[PDB]
């Protein structure tokens, strides 16, 4: 048996390789980005945005974020999804973005995901899987984003209920807002300190 | 075959989050332990990238940004295999790489090192592994880079890489180094990895029989991702 | 002190003239043995070069040929001491060096390698040692170079050097390599030297405390020339 | 005690570092060359020229040659000369040249040297010390050039007489010629084979 | 897959042409070094031999020349695999073998050794490797043979073999020996090979589980040929 | 990675295994030989003949020779030929012969090959690849045979021009003769010494 | 010679700030990493102390506080050299020392140990190094001292010392111990130093040839400070 | 090359050796102290005072502090100062003090320093270099004291601007006050915790 290749920080220039446009490098015709909504994509459009803070309360302006999620019916656009249901054909389920170098704000344009089956016949509340990479972070940090308007589903979610310190569950719930008809969920991530965001080993 | 969950990540084979010798980790590491969860469909699935969207020079760092001439530096080919921990090939995984140029200079707004910029070098590439888990790209060997951790800190020459494969649980970003570089022994970033055998797993090896005469050298570097176990009894994934 | 002759050159510490693994030596080596002679004034004297004729950038390979910008590549300082075999410093010796650029390309009409030329790099420098036998120059680390000995032969990165010192008998041209380069173990030119300890005498060592932060690395390399014996009885030199 | 640094071939590009002009590199204001005659230099001007041949009888077109010699009175312009005589002040005693890339011809403009003291009260015939470096040559080869018009002095020369194979002594004697009032000594060097030039370990 | 050139032959893994201990090499070795060339279609191609032309006993040296009875001597099967240096099987390669009989006597006009001739033994065979690179032939173990190098020189028991495979650059003729033969350590022909590990690569190993009861012993012997590199960028072969 | 099996001399009886007929052994129904011309083979028939000499100038009477070449249009009868052109279907491209035990003469009956593509868009002059094995020869010696009536093509040949000692190029050119309407190319090989034939590491 | 900056302090050669086994460090260590800076004139300069102000017994701890008689305890001389890391002597550096008396008792208001006070011993001295970097002082060997870290903690016998030298960056305070003291192996303060070789750098060695008969023993102890690099190209200090 | 002698804590009795007067030991005629102002010293007299706090917010009553600074014109009284300017002849530039055993207060009487050249032609804002030693501190902690009335100079200071967490820069600025015509700068040091003082590796 082999050992997993060890992780190393993405470093401060993670953009050169993963978001060349943000570093002003035009070498690719097709560029991966933070827009998961195609014209025919099904579902309600939402904007997910926030900042990532370090232990001093300062935003990380060099952080790279990716999200992975199911479509509107809770099916993953992946060959490993075993639900036997047809997934939305116009949905990648994944996106990548970088915090703005000046403000530290990051965002994605996506769709609110449907509920996905949990283990042993349970049902998971709607969520988006998120990972963070940056200078100073030796291994990508995994977390999840749940939605404050799904209180009933959140209360029965297996993963949230597996966090024994109940007070920390709230760090995983994004707050719904409405900027000009657009639905926006705000999710700030606190890497260290008070109200530290829960991170998972998945 | 009915697949179950990925095997647990062995935390002793990776660096810890808090590693005081790498100074920026002090404020960017959680103080709470990670919460381990049992995997669901969310962790065992991942996106698919079609080869159709990749350009013909996406894996050729020597030519993909060349404008007026060739970039300056040591021509090298890097190749190898991506496998999971049980030895199975990892097919159609997205491999992205980025690095500095021959001077140790990154084409990035935040890099002000005096090492000279090369107008014909960009420093990023990508490729999909094939059915045998094989990948190959060509580039200019990067130069070591000074940085401020302690004041006279120097990274050994390295190429940054990222893999998106079959399951989200396999998601990994790391860096590989070149056989014989003396800076490898002094780097505080490489020293965040606890074991000597794991530090050696990041060193690409000179592959002399695969050098191309009067043209390019070659380095071999294999990558191992987490692997899925098969299920023969109860399938509790869903 | 009355100086006598230089000590005999130890032929077992040097390569032989005929060394079949280095193919061009087959037709360029004498078949007769060298004839050893007792030294005269002709062998113990040598020319003197005045510092006055040297320009301010003669020992700065990074800037002495720079036109529009800086050369591309790894900034490095090389320094060390030249001593004779009895440990005495060699003062005011002329040290000349030449090398390829970061791509492994020489600025020479006969070099057609595809490695890119650098318009801001020339590749030659010179300097005089000081009273302590110390020398220091700055350059771009050269890249390894393919050449046709066997078809896929590659020289490790190297800098060529020449010394003219106190006696014609000390005249020497050689090359030094960089600590850790894996090509050192395969080079047929380096293998013409019979002993492993002598091959190691040509490897410049990383000198980490002398790196200059956010600027240049540094390598230490000392050189030993033949030394003169002192005479206390009959002086037969003349 | 330390061991001498081992020799290595000068290689095919020895010109970059030792004769940058021949490689078309103008980085030095003062360039070392093959002209040892300054305007006030004393002595009879001579031209020394020839070719260097490999074992197939072909000229080396990448060879570098240096010479070292005494002034017209047989004094070396070196602090190590112990004769107590004043040397010509306008004479370096050393020069360097490269064979032409096309023809293989090399030359120096110098002065015919005077006789220099040999060991134990002997007198050496007039000679120029010469060294050869090139791709394929692992250690510089040392030889000497004597003059055919100094037959009497050559016959009594200590070094020539130390060569026990008398037939090889002639390979060290250059032939005097006269091209337009100029005195020219032709000295061809045969590195290997028939009429191989004598090389010394000095 | 687009194939490029065969990897360079490693001359240090083979005997040199001039090897004074093997006396006839003194006048039959070039004095000039070999000239290495970059490969073209001429070097990467080779002929094809159809199995149709091979008789049913071409690989059976025990019966292919038998007239009145069986040859005298030790019945043995030799088998193994032919692979290239990167481990790929070599398919449909022509393997030809020849050897002396049990007495150490060759059926050749120029052999006058007193060891007795065997009227039922010829001493040559051939076969094509299969798709797995496997070959198998049966013969009589040959006896050691005296010859005049030094006056009392003796070759260890050996079988001569030749391979014509996929590329002309792979063309090879050599000899294999039998595990435990004490003459192996004294043979000047085997000693022309510089390294001990390479000398051991010519020794066929006893394969006891594959002996055939009350019939024949068996030796295992694998052969490695030069291998082709794959090309992923410029294809300069033509 | 594995190391190539080391070469060993073919030895004095190389004929038993490679040309059993020359050793008077009839064990094979089909015997490989020195006749590459079949009745329907296309091209001009030529005879290639010569002797192989050792360092004393004496012929080797125990030498074994093979040749490999393209058909009349310069296509190799090999699956590795990538020209996309159809090869002559009645041509093996390979042959084997032994020098006569008494005279040392060897010969092949073949066809003059057409020009084959060289690397990087160049064109090779017509040539036959030849290998020599014998007692005393530790590794088969590779050389090539070019034709003196292809002077223009030879002058532009990449491999011939890669030999820097121009004087040795001529050892690779066979001389055209005409014995009774038959075209004969004479190519003598000198393994060692004066006019030593060029051998390649391929 | 134009001096550049002091070489970077090697943090792995010193104790870390937070070292839980030395309990008072838990609340007196910063949680943030140190910020490294490039040196300026502020860091490379330091004050000068004139010898004129030093009294004749400032380096004689046996007599500088003696009132009615001599202090009780083992008479010892301690001497040695202060050098920088490149081996250069440190001239005219201010060396100050302090220690307990023979009972392990400090003449300090906050020390209430029952070990007896000595009315003729003070416990502090100072001196300037000479041009060779040499220093010498005489004292009474101090006794080991119990203290409350864990309840039964005991410091090995030690002398505290401080150096103010040529640059503020060299400022250092440490302690040295005596060869053979068994408490050296158990001290949590000495164990804050990560490496065994560095712990040994604080042990003064018995110097038997320098004992003074019927009078005093002698210990040798050398000290190494950070050293300045020389600049041969751009001088960015100002 | 040699390794630096490793640091060890000064311990609780650091006063015996460095401030014998505070421990009531009169062994030296000349005693080093916290008064850098001599009668003829040039410049404006200031008093620098404060306390050092541990991680519980309690003052260290056993801490020893030294300062090093330039004179009123920004010249250091050190042979290593390369400005070529004459320094004030009545100024040591250095002082040492201990916190009071009861209150924990420490102070120095000095002069406000002039601006000193920074690297590469820059100018540093006025500052005093300060080091702290005490029981519990394994290596002396280095910091700097800048002045709140030099806001313009502070904004352009190279070292302050090299601290990327801008919020921490303020911990290095002392506050100007005026007690009876005397100018006093208050600088409290927080070794650990909230508003932790920046410490440098110099
Ligand atoms: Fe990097
Ligand atoms: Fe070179
Ligand atoms: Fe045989
Ligand atoms: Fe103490």
């Amino acid at each position: 048996e082999l050992k997993e290749t060890p992780s190393q920080t993405g470093g401060p220039y993670v953009h050169i390789g993963l978001l060349p446009k943000q570093a002003n490098i035009e070498v690719f015709e097709h560029n991966l980005d933070n827009n998961l909504v195609q014209d025919n994509t099904q579902g309600q459009r939402i904007r997910l945005e926030g900042q990532v803070f370090d232990g001093l309360g300062l935003p990380l302006r060099d952080v790279l974020i990716e999200i992975w999620q199911a479509d509107t019916n809770g099916v993953y656009p992946s060959q490993a999804d075993t639900q036997g249901k047809q997934v939305d054909p116009n949905f990648l389920g994944w996106g990548r973005t970088g915090a703005d170098f000046g403000t530290g704000f990051w965002s994605f344009n996506t769709i609110k995901p449907g509920a996905v089956p949990g283990r042993k016949g349970s049902t998971q509340a709607p969520h988006i899987s998120l990972i963070i990479f940056a200078r100073g972070i030796n291994i990508g940090l995994h977390t999840r984003v749940y939605f404050d308007d799904e209180a009933e589903a959140n209360a029965k979610d297996p993963v949230l209920n597996s966090i024994e310190w109940a007070t920390r569950r709230q760090t995983l719930v994004a707050k719904r807002e409405e900027r000009d008809g657009e639905v926006v969920y705000r999710f700030d991530i606190r890497i260290q300190g008070e109200n530290e965001t829960v991170f998972f080993d998945i | 075959i009915i697949w179950g969950a990925y095997a647990q990540r062995n935390t002793e084979d990776h660096p810890p989050a808090y590693a005081p010798g790498y100074k920026t980790s002090v404020l960017r590491s959680p103080k709470n332990a990670l919460i381990s969860i049992a995997e669901t469909l969310s962790e065992v699935t991942a996106p698919h990238f079609s080869a159709d969207k990749f350009g013909p020079k996406d894996n050729d760092l020597i030519l993909n940004y060349a404008k007026d001439g060739l970039p300056i530096g040591e021509r090298v080919i890097v190749h190898g295999y991506v496998r999971d921990q049980f030895g199975r090939p990892v097919k159609n995984a997205l491999v992205e790489v980025w690095q500095a140029n021959a001077s140790g200079r990154y084409r990035h707004p935040n890099d002000q090192y005096i090492g000279a910029m090369d107008p014909n070098f960009g420093g990023c590439g990508r490729m999909l592994t094939d059915d045998n888990g094989y990948y190959v790209f060509r580039t200019i060997k990067p130069g070591p880079y000074p940085w401020r951790n302690r004041i006279n800190e120097w990274r050994p020459a390295h190429i940054h890489f990222s893999l998106i494969a079959d399951g989200w649980a396999q998601r990994l970003i790391s860096q590989f180094y070149f056989e014989g570089d003396t800076l490898i022994d002094s780097c505080p970033i490489l020293k965040t990895i606890p074991s000597e055998q794991q530090r050696r797993a990041l060193i690409a090896l000179e592959d002399k029989s695969n050098f191309i005469e009067a043209d390019s050298r070659c380095y071999r570097f294999d990558i191992t991702l987490r692997g899925r176990r098969a299920t023969y009894f109860e399938n509790d994934l869903t």
